[PDB]
């Protein structure tokens, strides 16, 4: 499942592009597993939960560097995909 | 250009199961989600299900859980919905509809043409066509048309010259009639000189049954 | 069960501003997509979340409104407000809304059509009477065979607001046997409308 695999891949490479734009280990690892541009919704939720969870004017340009992580990994953006929840 | 075609109408007995293709070519396959939404035939659009068919996961809607399946094959680019179970209150048209979006944007760009199913226990019967001469001559304008009667089920499609003669053309939606089987006349208006020009032709097709006429009218 | 409200119809005078609501819990957080479809034919897109037209949307607050500038004719039709729901994984259409352009009162042109020899050659005789271009939709048509009033042989449909002129069409066909159609040789066919100052009567003697 996208939940049981998220927790093999270590996003922790990923987690780390946040203020280097505001390498190629984020697509390495990004690559397993089973991620044919699926589960990558979970992956991309996963990096919003972990830094900067829920919405500062910051997590606004980090959740556009986001939706671009998969176009440089050479990966589809996910058609369905909620990175903010307001719980509220 | 992004084209969407799907299957001709089809005429299930209720609690029978009826499959819907989509064709879909100019953009690339298993790239964007597809989605299919019916429309009853006085109501507004209802969403059915969804398929992604680089993943072939399967998203439906609670109201249709259990009775629908969805099947994507990408040889053919082709999309497939499959209801089983088939109830009297599910006669409507089924389009499907190509959704271009990422993440929070998720809307449909290119919808199908649609495929009028109709549930019954009844037989499929074909239309009579009979002309409705103009007269010469208030009297403004010179308007003339076609009559079918009696065929069963309700989609038919009536065009004039081949698709030439467009302007003036009213085909009226059908009305049931005492019989139970539908009837729809089309009429179209033209210039008084109909010496002029050439003919005007019924050209009705009634998919169901394989009826395909073409009638002239003259005085 | 996420539930997008929407009027049911909605009139606007030509060359005024248009404002169909969509009413849903929260739906400025949500996007917001509007859908016009003409009768017959596929729903198309008029305004979606990412050159000038006249549709546009604001989606601001609980409700979301779509406004369409300078209202034509051609702008008849029914509008659809979707939304993709997040809590549920759900796509969730609106109400129709059927949008119709207001118009001047037209008088019916009545056309009268005996039924055809063809037909004459079957058991059955239908005469069919049309109303070409007419507006307001209301409008009451009486079948007199000879000169007695006729009553349940007779069934109407009326077309949708045309696109270009902004206006309807009846037609009401008249049914009966061979043997009805033989007698009663006097057929005609009288129409009352908004647009006329008196009935309008057809009729043929074949």
């Amino acid at each position: 499942s996208c939940e049981r695999q998220v927790d093999r891949v270590n996003l922790k490479p990923c987690e780390q592009h946040i203020m280097q734009r505001i390498q190629q280990r984020c697509c390495d690892e990004l690559n397993e597993m089973e991620n044919t541009q699926g589960c990558m919704c979970e992956a991309l939720q996963q990096i919003m939960e972990n830094q900067c969870d829920r919405l500062r004017q910051m997590v606004q340009q980090f959740k556009r560097e986001l939706m671009s992580l998969p176009q440089q990994c050479n990966f589809r953006a996910p058609q369905r995909c909620d990175l903010d929840v307001s719980g509220g | 250009q992004v084209q969407l075609v799907q299957s001709g109408p089809d005429v299930r007995k209720p609690g029978a199961t009826v499959k819907v293709s989509c064709q879909t070519s100019g953009y690339r396959f298993t790239d964007y989600e597809m989605n299919w939404v019916r429309q009853a035939p006085g109501q507004g659009l209802e969403w059915i299900g969804l398929i992604n068919p680089h993943s072939g996961d399967t998203a439906y809607a609670q109201k249709f859980q259990g009775r629908v399946t969805m099947t994507s094959d990408t040889s053919d680019s082709t999309v497939y919905l499959e209801l089983s179970g088939l109830t009297p209150d599910d006669t409507a048209v089924y389009y499907c509809a190509r959704s271009q979006g990422t993440f929070e944007v998720y809307y449909f760009v290119s919808w199908g043409q649609g495929s009028l199913v109709t549930v019954s226990s009844a037989s499929t019967k074909g239309p009579s066509v009979f002309p409705l001469a103009p007269s010469s001559k208030s009297g403004g304008t010179a308007a003339l048309g076609c009559l079918v009667k009696d065929y069963f089920p309700e989609p038919v499609t009536v065009s004039w010259n081949s698709g030439a003669l467009t302007s003036g053309v009213h085909t009226f939606p059908a009305v049931l009639q005492s019989s139970g089987l539908y009837s729809l006349s089309s009429v179209v208006t033209v210039p008084s000189s109909s010496l002029g020009t050439q003919t005007y032709i019924c050209n009705v097709n009634h998919k169901p049954s394989n009826t395909k006429v073409d009638k002239k009218v003259e005085p | 069960s996420y539930v997008l409200t929407q009027p049911p119809s909605m009139s606007v005078a030509p060359g005024t501003t248009a404002s169909i609501p969509c009413g849903a819990n929260n739906i400025a957080k949500k996007r917001v997509h509007w859908y016009r479809q003409k009768p017959g034919q596929a729903p198309v897109v008029v305004v979606s979340d990412d050159i000038p037209d006249r549709f546009s949307g604001s989606k601001s607050g609980d409700t979301a409104t779509l406004t369409i500038s300078r209202v034509e004719a051609g702008d008849e039709g029914d509008y659809y407000c979707q939304v993709w729901d997040s809590k549920t994984d759900h796509v969730v259409f609106g109400g129709g809304t059927k949008v119709t352009v207001l118009r001047t009162v037209a008088a019916p042109s009545v056309f009268i059509f005996p039924p055809s020899d063809e037909q004459l050659k079957s058991g059955t005789a239908s005469v069919v009477c049309l109303l070409n271009n007419f507006y307001p939709r209301e409008a009451k048509v009486q079948w007199k065979v000879d000169n007695a009033l006729q009553s349940g042989n007779s069934q109407e449909s009326v077309t949708e607001q045309d696109s270009k002129d902004s206006t309807y069409s009846l037609s009401s066909t008249l049914t009966l046997s061979k043997a009805d159609y033989e007698k009663h040789k006097v057929y005609a066919c009288e129409v009352t409308h908004q647009g006329l100052s008196s009935p309008v009567t057809k009729s043929f003697n074949r």
